[PDB]
């Protein structure tokens, strides 16, 4: 189907306790495989998925080089944007980015991304046609100017089309066994009595990949979005993830409600009930 | 700045099964700024080998993330989380519920 | 691969 790649980078300014730190993340589809810690004993750019590791020591010293310079430039950022918002040298800031690719089932672009935040808030975004910029502020705006006058949105179009969409390929296929796999949930549905009149039902999701996933509780046929307790999707730890959906139900009444489970691992989506 | 709570969930990887091990994961997301505290207990005390994801967050740019150890329920012990963050006046602990 | 361009803000 589609696929995606990702890098996600967190500066963390700490005053009075060194310099900041920075992490970032490398995502194909919802499979971490690549992270650098500046706070590691030697900082390097480490494999965390099996079809990473086989890439040679070429490949770990770029992405090394790569990291270790965003993490400088995020501290000259950090150090910028105090200035833009006048704001003093005394408290923790927060600097975001997340970059990346989304392709089709055929692996060609379905579109770019590059967009920041600071202290949490947009700052400024890459536009989807990949050549202009959305500024959240007046600071961001000089962000802006500077990028433009720089071409930065050339270099990352060149980038987001090229390298991240060839590479992302290569990704696929190397780990087609696990990334090109989808694992269905293991689905089943529980009773937990409240009082005499009301007990819980709660259908489960565990074991599932990728993380999307859509479970929705029935009654009569009619969905129950405002009556259903949804619990966010949660990684299991062990490449999968997991997922419950609840509704509280009359005493009696448990035949009249049914979960529904869709999945893309799953050839046709789901119903099912209660079953004492 | 803006500042945003963490929400907690506390489960096993597997369904839990007396007796048989398993891993016991803290999962905290939605939260800002990135510092936090989170402790996994053990009938009330710090659990010492606990490992943790690296840091990273969702497209509204909260942060996620997961704290796990291996551990072995029984009938008896009971399990909690414990988050701390600057949102909470308090620690937060969230008992480890089987059938949640 | 990760993007080797640094443009400061």
């Amino acid at each position: 189907g589609s696929h995606s790649m990702r890098y996600f980078h967190t500066s963390v300014s700490r005053p009075g306790r060194g310099e900041p730190r920075f992490i970032t993340v490398g995502y194909v589809d919802d499979t971490l495989f690549v992270r650098f810690d500046s706070d590691a004993a030697s900082p390097r750019e480490e494999p965390r998925a099996p079809w990473i590791e086989q890439e040679g020591p070429e490949y770990w010293d770029r992405e090394t080089q790569i990291c270790k310079a965003k993490a400088q430039t995020d501290r000259e950022d950090l150090r910028t944007l105090l200035r833009y918002y006048n704001q003093s040298e005394a408290g923790s800031h927060t600097l975001q980015n997340m970059y990346g690719c989304d392709v089709g089932p055929d692996g060609r672009l379905l579109r770019g991304y590059h967009q920041d935040a600071y202290d949490g808030k947009d700052y400024i975004a890459l536009n989807e046609d990949l050549s202009s910029w959305t500024a959240a502020d007046t600071a961001a705006q000089i962000t802006q100017r500077k990028w433009e006058a720089a071409r930065v949105a050339e270099q990352l179009r060149a980038y987001l089309e090229g390298e991240c969409v060839e590479w992302l390929r290569r990704y696929l296929e190397n780990g087609k066994e696990t990334l090109q796999r989808a694992d269905p949930p293991k689905t089943h549905v529980t009773h937990h009595p409240i009082s005499d009149h009301e007990a819980t039902l709660r259908c489960w999701a565990l074991g599932f990949y990728p993380a999307e996933i859509t479970l929705t509780w029935q009654r009569d046929g009619e969905d129950q979005t405002q009556d259903t307790e949804l619990v966010e999707t949660r990684p299991a730890g062990d490449r999968t993830f997991q997922k419950w959906a609840a509704v509280v139900v009359p005493s009696g009444e448990e035949q009249r409600y049914t979960c529904h489970v869709q999945h893309e691992g799953l050839p046709k989506p789901l119903t099912l009930r209660w079953e004492p | 700045m803006i500042q945003r709570t963490p929400k907690i969930q506390v489960y096993s990887r597997h369904p839990a099964e007396n007796g048989k091990s398993n891993f016991l994961n803290c999962y905290v997301s939605g939260f800002h700024p990135s510092d936090i505290e989170v402790d996994l207990l053990k009938n009330g005390e710090r659990i010492e080998k606990v490992e943790h994801s690296d840091l990273s967050f969702s497209k509204d740019w909260s942060f996620y993330l997961l704290y796990y150890t291996e551990f072995t329920p029984t009938e008896k012990d009971e399990y909690a989380c414990r988050v701390n963050h600057v949102t909470l006046s308090q620690p937060k602990i969230v008992k480890w519920d089987r059938d949640m | 691969r990760r993007f080797s361009r640094s443009p400061i803000r």
